[PDB]
Formats: C-alpha cells, structure tokens, sequence
C-alpha cells in the first residue's frame, strides 16, 4: 500500500506550492496562477477551496 | 491446546487483515500481541523479517 | 383573576416553523428534485 | 420474550400507515402473528388490514391455559413457600409480566410491574423493571411514562451501577430521532460505538450504525468533524462494508456535489422505509440541502449559477427558485442577482454578528427585566 | 490574611528545566518491560475507560529490580 501516501505527498505538495504565489498581492486573476503553477486552472479552484473550506 | 509457533503466524496475518480494512488501533494491538509471543521464540529464521 | 371582558371566550409536537417555511414544495422530493437530469 | 419486539413493531408500522406497502408486510407478521402467542396485541393489526381469520379460539384457550398453569403456580409457592423480598415468589412475579409484555396488552404488564417493583429490595432487580419499562413505553412509544422512570433510574437507580447504562444511553438517544431531538444530544451519545452484540438491551448494529452516521453530519459543521467520522475505525469499517453509506459521507466531505444528490434521494427514500422516520422526512432532506448550499457559498463571493448549472448539477431556473426561497425562508445570508448573473454575498466580517447577537439578547432582556418591573411594584 | 493551601512542605516538581531529556524510543530491546510499565502507569492516564469497563483497577505501583546497568 503506497499510492495512499503518494496521494498525501502530491496533495502537500501542492498546497505547498500555492502558499508561495500567495505573497505577492492581495487579489489577482486566475490564469496567471495557471501560468505560475504549470499545472492547470480548474484543479486550482478546487484546491483553493478546499483551503478555505 | 499446545501451539506456539503457528500462533505467530496467524496474528500476523490478522494484523494484515486489518489494516486491509483499514484498522488503526486493533492491528497494533494484534502487531503488540504478535511481539511478545514472537520474543520467547527460538527461532525466527524467516518470519523475524516478515514480522518486521 | 377576571377583567369583565368575556365576549367568547396534538399531531405534530413543534412543526409549524417547518410548515411555516415549507407547507407544499413536493415533499417526495424526487420527482423534479432528482429528475432534472432528463431535462437538461 | 421482548427480544424480537424491535421488528414487529416496524412490521405494525410498515403495514399500516402506508397502504401502497402491503404486500410482504402482511406475508410475514402473519407468520408472526401465529406464533409468538400474540393474542392481545394484534387486534388493530387485524381490524387495520384484514377482515378475519378463526385460528384465534385455538391460540386463547393455550394462552389462558398456561396462564392459569402459571397462576396455579404461583399462588401454591406463596401458599407453601414463605420467601419474600427476591426469591422463587419473585422470579415468578417477572416471568409472569414477561408473559404479559411477551403476549398480554401493557396493562396488565404495567400493574405486574408496579406491584413487582415494591417486591424489590436489591437495585438490579430495581434496574430490571425499568429496563423493562423503557422497552415496553418504546414499543407503543408512550411519551408519558418515559418523563418519569427514566429521571427514577438515573436518579435512584445510577448511582451503584458501573457501565450497564451504555443501553440507556442509547435508549435516549432513540427516543430523541423520534423526538425533535436531533441535533447535538442526538449526535453526542452516539459517538461511542462499543457495543456490537445484538440482544434484548442491543437492538441491530448495522442499523445503529446508519443511525449514528446520519445524525453526525447536523451536529457540527466541520470543527474537526473528519476526526470522528473518518478518522475513527470502528465506524470506519462497518461504513467499509456499506458501499451507499460511504459514497455519501465522501461526496459530503471532499464536495462532489453531483452525485450527493442522488445520495440524498437514495437515503430520503429509504428513510420511509423506517418507524421512527416522522420528524425526519421533511426536515432532515432541506436541512442538509441547506447545509450543502452554506458550504459551497462559501469561499466564493462573486459566484455564478453559470458554474453551477455543470459542477452542481444540472438546471439554472431550479437553482434560481431555490437559493430565492432558501433567502426568504430567512438563512443563507447571501443574495442573489439575475441580469448581472453574480450570486454576490454578504458574509458578515465577526463584528456585525458579534453586533447582531448582542442587540438581539439585550432588547430580549430588556424586555424581561421591563415584564418583571411591571409584575411587581403593585 | 489567609495562605492558599499546601504552598509548602517540599518543592519537587519537575517542570520547564528540568526535563529528563530521551525519548521514548531511545531504549533498543525491551520490548515487554517498556510495554509493561506503559500498561501501568501511562494507559491508566489516558484509557481510563478501559479499565472500567472491564473492572481491572490499575495497579498502584511497580518493583523493578535485578544487576545494574
């Protein structure tokens, strides 16, 4: 049983990702996160508000 | 009845089963129970290292 | 304690809040609340 | 003698309010009814559904009978034998009224019972007949005699018992899902799943299980709610082996909110299929759809119903009317727009509400410290 | 005026310097005698209700003996 912990490594390591594109600003646009990321957008959102929630 | 090295071998495998079924606190009592019955073992040629 | 002034004068437990609010919405709440899917 | 009585009384309750279900209903509790001796209680059952049948004679001269074979008994030990307090008298007394319970109406129980209870100086006996009280005001869920035997053990009975009260523990929480009860009392004392032998103080464990899982999501929104419910193991397992169950409490938790709704139909539905299901059916579905809404308006202040109409579900105009009655009913404090499409809210920022709540409760008590000034002072 | 109670008679409490400083799993090799002691005087700490159920009462107290070192 490994893809368990793969899964808890890749969700780190996104939201590690995205609390340094936080910094910058206090409000901006989507597409450029998509675009700092690499990854996607809709994910993102997703993500994001899970962070909230 | 008698046994005491097949008793090894079957806590393991429960220890298994349920973490399979995603158990956190029985299979480390089932893991527990499996050590110290495994500590007056004379011989864990193989199973020492599945038991680790 | 009468003041001289007399003209005139059980199923649920506490539900009128609910009734209040909602009385008739279709309470089977399947037949539009879960087939919204064929219309759209 | 009480310990299959759980059922019946779904099988009394299946059959009876709901015409359209009447099918299998009848084809079990008639085999029921035949056996168990159940010649007081079925009169209703019979009147309710069916017209008559004679098997009725051959089972009230066995029952009278055995009953006479049991007062011959009785009196002949209490004539001969001189023990009282507990002794043969009184394990006699009981057999009778669980005779009573198991085949008699609750009348004849319940005055075996009182006369019993003045019979009993120990305090297990003391806690038997109230157990046998409670199971008993369950069955034709009397809501009267409930307010005093329980306050009686609780009281006077719970103080020199030690973890035989797990049972009464769930005997309130069950008389609190057919009571309105439902919401944090419900919830709380049934956070501790360690029994699972079913017996006359244990009713079925799956069933408790559901039970258990249903009320835990009304209580607490999410003050670490995933710690008792998903990161627990004993109800992690048995909701393991309920695909339907586990489906929902993801969709819930990590928001997949299309399929949550066919979750919600499948249990609501379901649900009628139950005897203490009344205050539920039309409560327990808009509670959660209201849940369900106060989480997803959640960290979205400009959201559209464009998103909504494929991540949601499907539709816009049924979204529409329901965000539109969900804001009149008086919640949700959001607002919605139509022509700019921008479901805009209005999240109080912790000061209006601190501000909010004061002046509510201070006007409330100005007003009660000015209805008590006008009481007194003539 | 009145002294709060018990603000005397010794001053033996060890926190905040000083700490015994060793974790838990420093110890290689006893595997009973470690989970021995804890079954005694540390899951009667937490675990309360255990015992309770079952009606065990922990016990009061422990005699380690034998060589040195």
């Amino acid at each position: 049983i490994i893809s368990t912990h793969l899964a808890k490594l890749y969700d780190n390591l996104l939201e590690q990702n995205l609390i340094r594109v936080i910094e910058p600003f206090s409000r901006v646009q989507i597409e450029h996160i998509s675009s700092l990321i690499k990854l996607s957008k809709a994910d993102v959102e997703r993500k994001l508000s899970q962070m909230i929630l | 009845m008698d046994d005491k090295a097949l008793l090894v071998e079957v806590q393991l495998l429960e220890s298994k089963t349920y973490h399979a079924l995603s158990n956190l606190p029985k299979a480390r009592a089932a893991l527990t129970s499996a050590r110290t019955t495994a500590n007056a073992i004379y011989c864990p040629p193989k199973l020492q290292a599945t038991l680790d | 304690m009468s003041e001289k002034k007399q003209p005139v004068d059980e199923d649920n437990w506490d539900d009128d809040n609910v009734e209040d609010d909602f009385s008739n919405q279709l309470r089977a709440e399947l037949e539009k609340h879960g087939y919204k899917m064929e219309t759209s | 003698p009480k310990n299959p009585d759980l059922r019946i009384a779904q099988l009394r309750f299946l059959l009876s309010l709901p015409e359209h279900r009447g099918d299998a209903a009848v084809r079990d509790e008639l085999m029921a009814a035949v056996r168990d001796n159940n010649m007081a209680p079925y009169y209703e059952a019979l009147c309710k559904s069916l017209d008559w049948q004679i098997d009725v004679d051959l089972l009230n001269k066995m029952k009278k009978a055995n009953e006479d074979e049991l007062k011959r008994l009785d009196e002949e030990l209490e004539d001969a034998e001189k023990n009282l307090g507990e002794s043969e008298i009184r394990d006699a007394m009981m057999a009778k009224a669980e005779y009573l319970c198991r085949i008699g109406d609750k009348e004849g129980a319940l005055t075996a019972f009182r006369k019993t209870y003045d019979k009993t100086v120990a305090l297990g006996h003391r806690l038997d007949i109230v157990f046998y009280l409670l199971r008993i005001g369950l069955f034709y869920m009397d809501n009267d005699l409930i307010t005093r035997n329980t306050e009686k053990a609780k009281s006077l009975i719970e103080e020199g018992g030690d973890w035989d009260r797990r049972n009464r523990l769930k005997v309130y929480q069950g008389l609190y899902c057919v009571a309105i009860r439902d919401f944090k009392q419900a919830a709380e004392l049934f956070l501790d799943t360690v029994s699972t032998f079913t017996s006359y103080e244990l009713m079925d464990y799956k069933t408790f299980v559901t039970y258990t899982v249903y009320v835990s999501m009304i209580a607490l929104e999410r003050p670490d709610l995933r710690e008792k419910v998903i990161k627990g193991a004993e109800i992690l397992e048995v909701l393991h082996s309920l695909p339907a169950v586990r489906q929902y409490l993801f969709s819930l938790y990590e928001c997949r909110y299309s399929v949550f709704f066919q979750s919600l139909a499948v249990v609501e539905q379901e649900m009628k299929k139950d005897w203490l299901f009344a205050p539920h059916y039309r409560y327990y579905v808009r509670e959660m759809r209201i849940h369900a809404y106060s989480q997803l308006l959640e960290s979205y202040r400009s959201l559209t119903l464009g998103y909504m109409a494929e991540a949601f579900g499907v539709g816009v105009e049924f979204i529409d009317q329901e965000l539109s009655r969900f804001i009149a009913a008086g919640r949700l404090h959001c607002k919605i727009d139509k022509v700019n499409e921008i479901v805009e809210t209005n999240r109080p920022d912790s000061k209006n509400w601190q501000y909010q709540e004061t002046i509510k409760k201070g006007d409330l008590l100005l007003n009660r410290v000015q209805k008590l000034s006008r009481v007194i002072n003539m | 005026d009145v002294l709060p109670p018990e603000a005397d008679s010794s001053i033996m409490m060890l926190t905040s310097d000083q700490k015994p400083d060793v974790m838990y799993a420093d110890i290689g090799g006893m595997d009973i005698q470690k989970q021995e002691v804890r079954e005694a005087v540390e899951l009667p700490l937490t675990h309360f209700e255990l015992y309770k159920q079952i009606g065990i009462d922990p016990p009061r107290g422990v005699l380690m003996y034998g060589p040195p070192g």
